[PDB]
RNA sequence: AACGAGACUCUGGCAUGCUAACUAGUUACGCGACCCCCGAGCGGUCGGCGUCCCCCAACUUCUUAGAGGGACAAGUGGCGUUCAGCCACCCGAGAUUGAGCAAUAACAGGUCUGUGAUGCCCUUAGAUGUCGGGGCUGCACGCGCGCUACACUGACUGGCUCAGCGUGUGCCUACCCUACGCCGGCAGGCGCGGGUAACCCGUUGAACCCCAUUCGUGAUGGGGAUCGGGGAUUGCAAUUAUUCCCCAUGAACGAGGAAUUCCCAGUAAGUGCGGGUCAUAAGCUUGCGUUGAUUAAGUCCCUGCCCUUUGUACACACCGCCCG
């Protein structure tokens, strides 16, 4: 056991990544196992250094948004903790693999740039894939829980779940495939 | 309550839609000749020629007849178009 | 805006549904019971605590912000 | 009207084209026959060597 | 649990029966929330039962406290009307006593045409606020002739 | 960054080598002391940059001749 | 007032108020027509 | 075990439950009709708030033996929301902080030390550490 | 509060590496230092980051007040 | 050859090396004292907690602040006409910290209301050189810098635990920061000490945050405008309410059209705290810390800037000139 690390509870070493394009850009196994999603981490000092950042910490940073959350990070860690604890119930599966699935199945593998409304189609770099997937599924949650009785942990959990199996009931998937159809038309 | 003998409109049909929100790369519009499954019209497909302001063509709450081009009969993606209509169809 | 109707205390039908919903769920939070039933939410909390006092449910994590339960830690 | 996905590996970065200099010119292999090669235009920050994904390997974009 | 009547009509206003009793009786004018907690505390009532869970005799115990606060030992610095200008009494005006006491106060002011009476008349701001860029109810005017 | 030595750093380092060539070896920390002894550089920051160009020029002069 | 002396007969109800409180220092406003600078659109003369 | 060995919240709950188990420690008459500071907006929920407040006060005296009322009102200060203007830091109530320290001297737990201020008597510290051990043994700490 | 968790977390491990290095052999502390520095740096090397100083013109260090042209 | 750039001056980051400290400390024990067994033990001894009291003990890690040291594209590998230099990497406290200072030539820029700097003009005893009152706050309306919000990533009520830059008795002038006791629900009042300041306020018990309770999608306990009544402090004087406290009243506002501002790392934003003005007194501004992201490593498209070539009927210079 002491050679191996957990977010208190969840194991990393049983994870798998099936998109060989994203194996360089999602950090979860091995030297990227940390006990908490909270490190000082001067990541945003050089260009690609953001790729080394453990994926759960990236999921936390992208969550404290819209003004009256800027900076409040300990709330974000206590949100993520609860979200995973709910996910393990709603499935009975490992929470980290579900997160890795919901990131892989949300990166739009083609987008349309603007040239002149005249657009053109282009393919997205493997880093932008994950950078967009994170944004999308954290906006889905923040949006689903703005005036409902549900709690942000509940909505983030069911968002990760409904996305890890592309279901058209999740904001992320809808927006991704809708961003791809617009590219498909003006190919 | 359903209007017609098929709940999902077929390709090449002209439909009555009430535009509801002008999107960033289209508009999210209701469906009023079929039940209210959403529709998305691409902004490249309002008119055949250059436009000065979108509010002069479409604005929230205006019944209009548009032609569907493609649809994922499974997932629910109704792709809609307005360049491709004659006023007789209307 | 609409009128999300909710009760503050149970009627017999709803009380039956509570003592029978326990196995149906693998996620028991105040919010989900307050939405699947027509419960205010300050009532869902009290009812869930009452059930927990009957060993009918198992508390998996309680926080100041969010509470959770589980089905039976069985099956 | 039906084509499988293709996976290419970036082998060289040429320049940053587009009107605001947003997209990037890049030359890719094909990971099943490393003989093939095309020039593509990507949107994110490509490095070198990472696996793109093409939804229509037949095109070959030539400017902005 | 407890499926008897909930709504109650305390004096001249419909107190909804659902809300917690503290936040239930606040639907009376002149009775904010800080005063209500004191009334309920001096009434010995539980503070975890809604308005529907009180019988017909506790409610009188609460009313008589709201009406005669000075005698149930609620100090003279809680009452909203103090050394009343016309007769020196101290009390909480409750429901229409509030309306009439505001009405009488504005009449009292206008009668001797004090600078506040005229401001209440002309419909302006009575305290010392600037009025050049505020309030601003009316309609736009054009420079054309 | 920059790192383009100014002409007041590329003229000291040229006179010094002409006068004292047999002291200026090939490491930087000894040159940083020789230069401090021979000339009067009125700063630490300037002294180091001068003694850092001296080493470049020394490495180059252990090949063919330089034209200054 | 600032220029006139305004008479005031004293009533008993004036008790405890201030004297100046019965003699206002200005005419109440009623507006004219907006002038040539009134709106951000209004400015132009050839 | 001393007091620093145990979780400083359940210790407070234990000390309050013990203080309100002796019949001593007279409480002021206005205990139920008081805001508790200039910046609050409501009266405390817990009907026994005086007992909790005295418990925490004694604990705070234990950890820093020279308080006086002018810091009990700072130890208890908070943030005032000035309506439509920015908030600002605001002190506690002098009068209840004073009556709390006076009520503790009646239990011989507190005494006015040299210079000026207050500290716990030798007999007060025992009363504390005893329930500290009680807590550590109940929760197994 | 948080900036003291890292002070503590850095100080104790910077200690177990200097109690070894002084009263144990040298080659035993090279084990500690590499079990440590390979997992997370800044358990031995302090962050050099400190707040930058505000300037006139803006609310903080780099922002500026709004500019109303017309 | 001269100026500007750069160099330079201040500041932030590193020294367990030096200098040396009752106006900073730490460790030790000389201690002793309190307390609990909390562990061996029993309760002392072995130990544990101490901003409890000492030392004419030892020292300078933490604190303070002086002298020097350190970083140079210096080492290694690529690209460079093998030059000037660029890119990645190693060792490292650090391989780009932030400011101040700044040229030639100009502008009909601002300031005669900073000046006992000042030409000319005006008024000069029925004053344009003093006291009492009013005004600069007046409200149909158009705009600018902002503050608080539209809530559940929340509001309320308790509980727990952390800073940094600073100022402080006033020379006419006449006032300073506050400990500790007592009285009052609160603002506040009386009493009696310290401070001309690393000495006292002060170990500056700061807010957000952190932990636990009530509410439940409802303009609701969100929000806190407007208005009634009452109680204090400043001052010669508070009405057109100086400021402050309490009970009460409970509006618009459910993320904002066309447009448009600022911003690259301890930065944006959230959060409070000192300085200035200040008899009383920040929704301002100037600084300080505290929790601390997303996106970029680019381009000349838009708005502008610098250098070369080219065209001109412009030179008050395209906001030009000019035809019927
Ligand atoms: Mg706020
Ligand atoms: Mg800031
Ligand atoms: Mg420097
Ligand atoms: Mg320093
Ligand atoms: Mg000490
Ligand atoms: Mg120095
Ligand atoms: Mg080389
Ligand atoms: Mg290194
Ligand atoms: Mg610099
Ligand atoms: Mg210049
Ligand atoms: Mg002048
Ligand atoms: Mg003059
Ligand atoms: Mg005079
Ligand atoms: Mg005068
Ligand atoms: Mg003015
Ligand atoms: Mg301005
Ligand atoms: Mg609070
Ligand atoms: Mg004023
Ligand atoms: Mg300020
Ligand atoms: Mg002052
Ligand atoms: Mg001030
Ligand atoms: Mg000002
Ligand atoms: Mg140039
Ligand atoms: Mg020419
Ligand atoms: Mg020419
Ligand atoms: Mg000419
Ligand atoms: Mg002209
Ligand atoms: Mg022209």
């Amino acid at each position: 056991t002491p050679d191996i690390k957990l977010f208190g509870k969840w194991s990393t070493d049983d994870v798998q990544i099936n998109d060989i394009s994203l194996q360089d850009y999602i950090a979860v196994k091995e030297k990227y196992a940390k006990y908490l999603p909270h490190s000082a981490g001067r990541y945003a000092a050089k260009r690609f250094r953001k790729a080394q950042c453990p994926i759960v910490e990236r999921l936390t940073n992208s969550m404290m948004m819209h003004g009256r959350n800027n900076g409040k990070k300990l709330m974000t860690v206590r949100i993520v903790k609860h979200a995973f604890e709910i996910i393990h119930l709603l499935t009975g599966e490992n929470p980290l693999q579900v997160l890795v699935n919901a990131i892989i199945n949300s990166g739009p593998r083609e987008d349309s740039t603007r040239i002149g409304v005249r657009r053109q189609a282009v393919d997205v770099s493997p880093l932008r894939r994950v950078n967009q997937a994170i944004w999308l599924l954290c906006t889905g949650a923040r949006e689903a829980a703005f005036r409902n009785i549900k709690t942000i942990a509940e909505c983030l959990a069911d968002e990760l779940i409904n996305a890890a199996k592309g279901s058209s009931n999740s904001y992320a998937i809808k927006k991704k495939d809708e961003l791809e159809r617009v590219a498909k038309s003006n190919r | 309550c359903r209007f017609y003998q098929h709940k999902f409109p077929e390709v090449e049909d002209v439909v009555m839609v009430n535009v509801r929100s002008i999107a960033e790369m289209g508009a999210y519009v209701s469906l009023l000749e079929y039940n209210n499954i959403e529709g998305m019209i691409l902004l490249s497909e309002l008119s055949r020629r250059r436009i000065r302001s979108i509010n002069k063509l479409i604005r929230i709450g205006r019944n209009e007849c548009v032609v569907v081009i493609r649809v994922d009969k499974e997932k629910g993606y109704i792709d809609l178009s307005k360049r491709r209509v004659s006023p007789e169809e209307a | 805006r609409d009128k999300l109707n909710n009760l503050v205390l149970f009627d017999k039908a709803t009380y039956d549904k509570l003592c029978k919903e326990v196995p149906n769920y693998k996620l028991i939070t105040p919010a989900v019971v307050s939405e699947r039933l027509k419960i205010r939410g300050s009532l869902a909390r009290a009812a869930l605590q009452e059930l927990l006092s009957k060993g009918l449910i198992k508390l998996v994590s309680k926080h100041r912000a969010q509470v959770i339960y589980t089905r039976n830690t069985k099956g | 009207r039906v084509q499988p996905i293709k996976l290419a590996r970036v082998t060289k970065v040429l320049g940053r084209t587009g009107s605001q200099g947003q997209c990037t010119q890049v030359r890719v292999e094909f990971m099943d026959d490393t003989s093939r090669s095309i020039i593509r235009n990507v949107k994110g920050p490509v490095r070198e060597g990472d696996v793109l994904t093409l939804l229509e390997s037949e095109r070959e974009a030539r400017r902005l | 649990p407890e499926k008897f009547q909930h709504i109650l009509r305390v004096l001249n206003t419909n107190i909804d029966g659902r809300r917690k009793i503290a936040f239930a009786i606040t639907a009376i004018k002149g009775v904010g929330r800080r005063y209500a907690h004191v009334v309920l505390r001096k009434a010995d009532i539980d503070l975890t039962k809604r308005a529907g869970e009180l019988t017909e005799d506790e409610v009188e115990r609460v009313i008589t406290i709201m009406q005669n606060p000075r005698q149930y030992k609620i100090p003279d610095w809680f009452l909203n009307r103090q050394k009343d200008v016309k007769d020196g009494k101290y009390s909480q005006v409750l429901a229409n006593g509030l309306d009439n006491k505001l009405r009488e106060d504005l009449e009292r002011l206008k009668k001797i045409r004090a600078h506040r009476g005229l401001r209440h008349f002309w419909g302006l701001r009575v305290r010392g606020q600037h009025t050049k860029t505020t309030g601003r109810r009316g309609r736009t005017v054009g420079v054309s002739k | 960054m920059g790192r383009v030595r100014t002409k007041t750093v590329k003229k000291a380092a040229r006179v010094i080598i002409e006068k004292y060539y047999t002291r200026l070896g090939n490491d930087f920390h000894t040159n940083k002391r020789v230069c401090e002894e021979i000339a009067i550089i009125p700063s630490k920051k300037l002294r180091n940059k001068i003694a850092g160009y001296v080493t470049h020029l020394m490495k180059r002069i252990q090949r063919g001749p330089v034209r200054g | 007032n600032g220029k006139t002396f305004n008479q005031v007969e004293i009533k008993p109800e004036m008790i405890g108020h201030y004297l100046g409180e019965f003699s206002i220092t200005y005419k109440p406003v009623k507006h004219g027509r907006p002038g040539i600078g009134a709106t951000h659109s209004s400015r132009f003369i050839p | 075990v001393t007091v620093k060995d145990v979780n400083q919240q359940e210790f407070v709950r234990a000390l309050a439950a013990f203080l309100k188990k002796s019949g001593k420690l007279k409480v002021p008459e206005w205990v139920d009709t008081v805001k508790l500071a200039k910046h609050k907006e409501l009266a405390p929920y817990d009907e026994n708030w005086f007992y909790t407040r005295a418990a925490s006060t004694a604990r705070h005296l234990y950890l820093r033996g020279g308080a006086g009322v002018g810091s009990m009102t700072k130890i208890y200060g908070g943030r005032q929301r000035n309506g439509v203007m920015p908030s600002h830091f605001s002190r506690g109530s002098k009068s209840v902080a004073r009556r709390v320290l006076q009520a503790l001297e009646g239990l011989k737990m507190v005494e006015k030390d040299q210079d000026w201020g207050r500290k716990l008597t030798p007999q007060g510290q025992r009363d504390l550490d005893r329930i500290a051990g009680q807590v550590a043994a109940a929760k197994k700490k | 509060h948080v900036a003291q968790i890292y002070a503590i977390r850095q100080s104790i491990s910077k200690a177990l590496v200097a109690y070894y290095q002084k009263y144990v052999d040298e080659a035993s502390k090279k084990e500690i230092k590499d079990i440590l520095i390979q997992y997370d740096r800044t358990l031995l090397v302090a962050d050099p980051r400190r707040c930058e100083s505000k300037k006139f013109g803006g609310p903080g260090a780099r922002a500026r007040y709004q500019k109303s042209y017309r």
